[PDB]
C-alpha cells in the first residue's frame, strides 16, 4: 500500500520573452554596478532550479 | 432578456498588466499610459470561477 | 433541478483612453529596457483574458 509516482517535467532553456513582456516592473530595479553592463538584457540561455 | 445588458469580464490590454488583477480588485492598475484593464461585474463576480 | 445559465460578455478591442486618463501611476512602473521603444504608449489593438 507504499505506492510510487510518476511526474515529467518541462523546463524552456533559451526562449524568449514576446514583446509585450519585455520590461521592468520598477526603473531602478535590478542595476548593474554604474560602469557596468547589464547581464541581464541579454538573450537568456540558462534555467535554474 | 429582461435587462438587456451584458456583463463584461476580467480584461486588460497588457499581459503584464492583467497580473495586476488575479492579485484582487484593490491592486489592479485601470490605465497605464493606453494599456488599460477592465474589472468584470457579473453574477459570478466572487464565485471561483 | 439542475439548471442552466446565459450570461453575455462584453469585451471592448481597440477603444483608447480618454485625455485625463492617459498617465502612469508611477514613473518607473513598467519601464522597456534602456534604449528600447515602448509599446505601452501605442494604441492597443488586442486584448487578453
Amino acid at each position: 500500500l507504499v505506492g510510487a509516482m510518476d511526474l515529467t517535467f518541462v523546463l524552456p532553456l533559451g526562449l524568449f520573452n514576446p514583446a509585450m513582456e519585455r520590461f521592468a516592473a520598477h526603473a531602478g530595479d535590478l542595476v548593474p554596478a554604474p560602469g557596468h553592463p547589464e547581464p541581464r538584457a541579454f538573450p537568456p540561455r540558462q534555467l535554474f532550479f | 432578456g429582461l435587462f438587456q445588458e451584458a456583463y463584461p469580464i476580467t480584461c486588460a490590454s497588457d499581459p503584464a498588466l492583467l497580473r495586476s488583477a488575479r492579485d484582487g480588485e484593490a491592486h489592479a492598475r485601470e490605465t497605464h499610459f493606453t494599456q488599460y484593464l477592465i474589472y468584470d461585474a457579473s453574477p459570478l463576480k466572487g464565485l471561483s470561477l
